[PDB]
């Protein structure tokens, strides 16, 4: 479990409370976030199967 | 030629991604509500309101489904899959939930 997979569990575990919670998601999860969805897998090597 | 290894680290991997497009979706419709509620009138009477808390629930129940499914994955959980397979409600989630889908068909 690479030390970049635990960095975005855990500012997706933390975003989910802040959400559930009405409060202000830090800003250092929403850049970890918005780093995941800009450097998306390799789909194409799942797509292989 | 996928081993078990590169078959779970794809799994966690297209979890954790669909969970940020998840929640990216989710911080967007709040602000939404958020600007809605502070701007708009007769919000007693506004089934867009809720709606889009209907929806933004929709969106959180996956987020959970899909972080507790990477917990047992990394747990060794036998067969563990999402408890929602499906995408909330060209679009890029729903390419993805099915690709999703057929993972935790096949694998």
């Amino acid at each position: 479990f690479t030390a970049e997979q635990s960095e975005l569990l855990k500012a997706q575990i933390t975003s989910l409370k802040c959400l559930v919670n009405r409060k202000p998601i830090p800003f250092e999860f929403q850049a970890v976030i918005q780093k995941s969805i800009n450097h998306p897998p390799d789909f194409k090597r799942m797509l292989l199967s | 030629l996928p081993t078990v290894d590169e078959q779970r680290q794809y799994k966690v991997q297209l979890l954790l991604h669909i969970n940020s497009i998840l929640l990216a979706r989710v911080i967007q419709m709040n602000n939404s509500l958020q600007n809605n509620l502070q701007n708009n009138i007769n919000n007693s009477n506004n089934n867009n309101i809720i709606r889009i808390q209907q929806l933004i629930s929709q969106f959180l129940k996956r987020v959970h489904a899909n972080l507790q499914c990477i917990s047992q994955i990394n747990q060794g959980v036998p067969s563990a899959k999402p408890l929602i397979l499906t995408p909330p409600q060209q679009d890029i989630l729903s390419k993805l939930y099915l690709l999703l889908a057929r993972v935790f068909e096949i694998w």
